[PDB]
RNA sequence: ACGAGACUCUGGCAUGCUAACUAGUUACGCGACCGGUCGGCGUAACUUCUUAGAGGGACAAGUGGCGUUCAGCCACCCGAGAUUGAGCAAUAACAGGUCUGUGAUGCCCUUAGAUGUCCGGGGCUGCACGCGCGCUACACUGACUGGCUCAGCGUGUGCCUACCCUACGCCGGCAGGCGCGGGUAACCCGUUGAACCCCAUUCGUGAUGGGGAUCGGGGAUUGCAAUUAUUCCCCAUGAACGAGGAAUUCCCAGUAAGUGCGGGUCAUAAGCUUGCGUUGAUUAAGUCCCUGCCCUUUGUACACACCGCCCGU
């Protein structure tokens, strides 16, 4: 995931004393298709779906359609 | 060492506390399950999330679990523990009292209960653990 | 003194400088009643049989 | 009718060391034309108690680098040798084997001091596998330096070898090694 | 939450899917020899073999024990597989290495009889001696000589830039040389006819036909020059070495070790290194004994932190 959730880039200032050397590194936001970030999740988030709330039936009831 | 991971362990515990009656003793359909209701992108977490499922589905089949908690499942649960027994125990026919709980009922008022019966006191005045 | 053989029982541990003995109990294969303490030099298992040529001795316990 | 090379029956050999009954492979599922099976015995422990005697020879003959891997060679070593313990004894070859590796394997020896030490030694029992394991090694290595700068072709030096072991004579380096062991073994009791 | 794991690449399985004249296999024709053998010729089937995409597949999942009956561990069945191997890798630190990789660099030094830059010639190898990594051995489980038969990874004609990999024919013991073609490559080298190993032969226990240092005389190749001998070939010569003292290294399965082969370096060139197959084990399933390295408690007068601090003549 380093390869495409952080992205990386070195530098040198050139000063009067000498040379001061920089390195930024970003971690990018999952993004779902937008370029803000990549679409690939972390491989180890896992995610779980929220179960919707059903009413249990209590008496058979057909519906005739 | 096959020792899971929190993330299995986490995992496997929230599906079944949501999903636990579309579950059973399968391996084969667990993991069809966690992949239909869950979003694991990858096959072999998908594939141990599904064996630990297995596993707590066996354990929870024989009791209770430390980390899950299903609501329809404590319901049956406390009426499992809603046991009653057909006398009470303690309505006794006869208790044994000692003289002086004895004299404290009298003292009370209470001096006319019938069930009592005054069993006999220590002799002895040993009732301490020796020392050394 | 004779040789006699005893059957091992069950694998005590290990012990030696190096863990390089594995101590055990046998119970010998004619009395079968009598059980010592031995330490066998080399990969043992349940039930194989050691030949002791010495059969009085008894391995030190831990 | 699985007889080894293709002379070879075992429906005649008799163990008859109890001890080691369970750790010679030799007799029914054990029984196999050629010693040499490739086999994967090394992967778990206790696994090449499975293996049988002769493939264990076998493997035991490719030593001292320059015959490191020449297993052809070593099946051939044993083919011969066993074709000339036939010769010399009349009895079947797989017997004076089986002998031999009874005979051959140490009862006793000393170890560094029991539970810890840095001075002497201490007298403890052999477990039969590595009673087995060290007979072969003994056996192999005694053949091997009696053909080392010698014209005695090796499958000669092998077959006297295993059959002074299997009369428990001492012109044999495995029982002289096994009694020097058992010895020093005694005196460290 | 970072690190570990997860992850990616890789090794094993799929007669299930997708589909192939730069891969094949069956079948059928036509031929060559004695139904058989055809890397002989040609064209239908198709995809097992070959390639490479998608998906599947293993989870300690099943069974039995050990466990707080938990986390897990052991064994067994089924199974291609019940621990494949790598890559990446935290906080913090070292006065570790590199100014000799750089049109990366701050300060010094030098800058025209120059420390810039070409051009001759030396050197970098020089040899009483000490120390590392290694190669070849001390043979018969071997050398020699014929015969037989199996790989894999891959690299091939270049910006400057000269320099590619080679089949086939001929000439020459040989190393080579001369003509002719293919290939910018699943297309040609190539069906990569590797070595060990296998089979037979001669030797016959000794410095021997083991072993090949040293050295002489010839012959070629690459280069602008080969002497201090680039490399290669031939014929001669034929040293130590008979398994190695104290002391030490690396290793748990297709592993160690034998054995060749490719890539790099490369006008000429591997005893190096980095990869690849091939043959293929002994032993172990453990422990803190040695060596480290972690903790934990404890002591400190240390805190530049024991290479510390500090006392007296
Ligand atoms: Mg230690
Ligand atoms: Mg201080």
């Amino acid at each position: 995931p380093v390869n495409y959730y952080v992205d990386t880039a070195v530098r040198h200032v050139l000063l009067r004393q000498g040379v001061l050397g920089i390195k930024v590194k970003i971690m990018l936001p999952w993004d779902p298709t937008g370029k803000i970030g990549p679409k690939k999740p972390l491989p180890d988030h896992v995610s779980i779906v929220e179960p919707k709330d059903e009413i249990l039936p209590t008496t058979p009831i057909s519906e005739q359609k | 060492g096959r020792v899971r991971t929190k993330t299995v362990k986490k995992a496997a515990r929230v599906i079944i506390e949501k999903y636990y009656t579309r579950l059973g003793n399968d391996f084969h359909t667990n993991k069809r399950v966690c992949e239909e209701i869950a979003i694991i992108p990858s096959k072999k977490l998908r594939n141990k999330i599904a064996g630990y499922v297995t596993h707590l589905m066996k354990r929870i089949q024989r009791g209770p679990v430390r980390g899950i908690s299903i609501k329809l499942q404590e319901e049956e649960r406390e009426r499992r523990d809603n046991y009653v027994p057909e006398v009470s125990a303690l309505d006794q026919e006869i208790i044994e009292v000692d003289p002086d709980t004895k004299e404290m009922l009298k003292l009370l008022d209470f001096g006319s209960l019938s069930n009592l019966q005054v069993t006999q006191p220590t002799v002895g005045m040993n009732f301490k653990t020796p020392r050394g | 003194q004779p040789i006699k053989l005893a059957r091992v029982t069950k694998v005590l541990g290990r012990t030696g400088s190096q863990g390089q003995c594995t101590q055990v109990r046998v119970e010998f294969m004619d009395d079968t009643s009598r059980s010592i303490i031995r330490n066998v030099k080399g990969p043992v298992r349940e039930g194989d049989v050691l030949t002791l040529l010495e059969s009085e001795r008894e391995a030190r316990r831990l | 009718d699985i007889k080894l090379f293709g002379k070879w029956s075992t429906d005649d050999v008799q163990i008859n060391d109890i001890s080691l009954q369970d750790y010679i492979a030799v007799k029914e599922k054990y029984a196999k034309y050629l010693p040499h099976s490739a086999g994967r015995y090394a992967a778990k422990r206790f696994r090449k108690a499975q293996c049988p005697i002769v493939e264990r020879l076998t493997n035991s003959m490719m030593m001292h680098g320059r015959n490191n891997g020449k297993k052809l060679m070593t099946v051939r070593i044993v083919k011969h040798a066993f074709e000339i313990i036939h010769l010399l004894t009349g009895e079947n070859p797989l017997q004076v084997l089986v002998n031999a590796i009874i005979n051959s394997g140490p009862r006793e020896d000393s170890t560094r001091i029991g539970r810890a030490g840095t001075v002497r030694r201490q007298a403890v029992d052999v477990s039969p596998l590595r009673r087995v394991n060290q007979a072969i090694w003994l056996l192999c290595t005694g053949a091997r330096e009696a053909a080392f700068r010698n014209i005695k072709t090796i499958a000669e030096c092998l077959a006297d070898e295993l059959i002074n072991a299997a009369k428990g004579s001492s012109n044999s380096y495995a029982i002289k090694k096994k009694d020097e062991l058992e010895r020093v073994a005694k005196s460290n009791r």
